[PDB]
């Protein structure tokens, strides 16, 4: 299952 | 015996033709098992392998929420990236992301990955240590500084060493009849004259899984790397892969040539000859 | 900077005249991702061709498989026709059952 809460570049 | 899970995200801007499209696909080894497409009539994570269909509706719901949020974040990233490269609003650009984990036969983490490309070029990548970043250029140094201040790597690391490995293990067990099965290549050599004095020998590998294979020709036992035409490994559409390698040989010397095939599905390498 | 597609046209199983099979066109190694692919039977576009979900390789280049059911014969000609920003004209690759 995918990761969540990744930050914008 | 080793396995991997990977998610591949693509966001493509299209000025004058709406907001950027986001698509994600998920793989275990060479098997795609989920997709999401923001251009779908009703965007939702969808199953693309039989062994993932058993996940409950809460699985599909949760992941759909995650992709929708990621799509929005990627839109922000694309705006930021245009500024970092002093680009105008008129051109189309692409942001790609790939991340996931590799585990060994025992299920233990071998390596994590989390990296990005902008317009086809490496942009920033999480290092093998899962604690620090490598930036390709001064624009990506801006992202790196932001992510260092935010301790962004710590959450990537926690996912890669934790959730990633645990869900990969679960998928491998649920899909074990396919994911833990290697199908060896079916092989054969064909021969076609090209003139009175030369012929093509083509060594075929068909129906194999996973995609990793080595196919080589030898003449008198010497590798013919420079003289071999090798096509890219290609999917058959039934989960399996195909490949061939061809050499041009002087007429009557065919028996000097041997084709060698290495694959996980093969206990011992195959040596093949025409007839 | 852009990357032009590699194109292969082939069948899912070794072709046998009169027997149902799948005709595949695999495009790979390209960037950017917009690409148009047709499968052709005797020069005419085959309708309702399916394709895989857009994905990419370790080097970030994209790949896609287009595929359709077909029944090869001695006389019917099959082909793939590919358009991409890197190509001045569509590229046509004919189906050759031993490639």
């Amino acid at each position: 299952r995918p990761m969540t809460f990744k930050g914008a570049l | 015996g080793s396995h991997s899970m990977r998610y591949f995200y693509t966001s493509v801007s299209r000025p004058g033709r709406g907001e950027p499209r986001f698509i994600s696909v998920g793989y275990v080894d060479d098997t795609q098992f989920v997709r999401f497409d923001s251009d779908a009539a009703s965007p939702r994570e969808e199953p693309r392998a039989p062994w993932i269909e058993q996940e409950g509706p809460e699985y599909w719901d949760r992941n759909t929420q995650i992709y929708k949020a990621q799509a929005q974040t990627d839109r922000e990233s694309l705006r930021n990236l245009r500024g970092y490269y002093n680009q105008s609003e008129a051109g189309s650009h692409t942001l790609q992301s790939m991340y996931g984990c590799d585990v060994g036969p025992d299920g233990r983490l071998l390596r994590g990955h989390d990296q990005y490309a902008y317009d086809g070029k490496d942009y920033i990548a999480l290092n093998e240590d899962l604690r620090s970043w490598t930036a390709a250029d001064t624009a990506a140094q801006i992202t790196q500084r932001k992510w260092e201040a935010a301790r962004e790597a710590e959450q990537r690391r926690a996912y890669l060493e934790g959730e990633c490995v645990e869900w990969l293990r679960r998928y491998l067990e649920n899909g074990k009849d396919k994911l833990e099965r290697a199908d060896p290549p079916k092989t054969h050599v064909t021969h076609h004259p090209i003139s009175d004095h030369e012929a093509t020998l083509r060594c075929w590998a068909l129906g194999f899984y996973p995609a990793e294979i080595t196919l080589t020709w030898q003449r008198d036992g010497e590798d013919q790397t420079q003289d071999t035409e090798l096509v890219e490994t290609r999917p058959a559409g039934d989960r399996t892969f195909q490949k061939w390698a061809a050499v041009v040989v002087p007429s009557g010397e065919e028996q000097r040539y041997t084709c060698h095939v290495q694959h996980e599905g093969l206990p011992k390498p195959l040596t093949l000859r025409w007839e | 900077i852009q990357r032009t597609p590699k194109i292969q046209v082939y069948s899912r199983h070794p072709a046998e005249n009169g027997k149902s099979n799948f005709l595949n066109c695999y495009v790979s190694g390209f960037h950017p991702s917009d690409i148009e692919v047709d499968l052709l039977k005797n020069g005419e576009r085959i309708e309702k061709v399916e394709h895989s979900d857009l994905s990419f390789s370790k080097d970030w280049s994209f790949y896609l498989l287009y595929y359709t059911e077909f029944t090869p014969t001695e006389k019917d000609e099959y082909a793939c026709r590919v358009n991409h920003v890197t190509l001045s004209q569509p590229k046509i690759v004919k189906w050759d059952r031993d490639m």
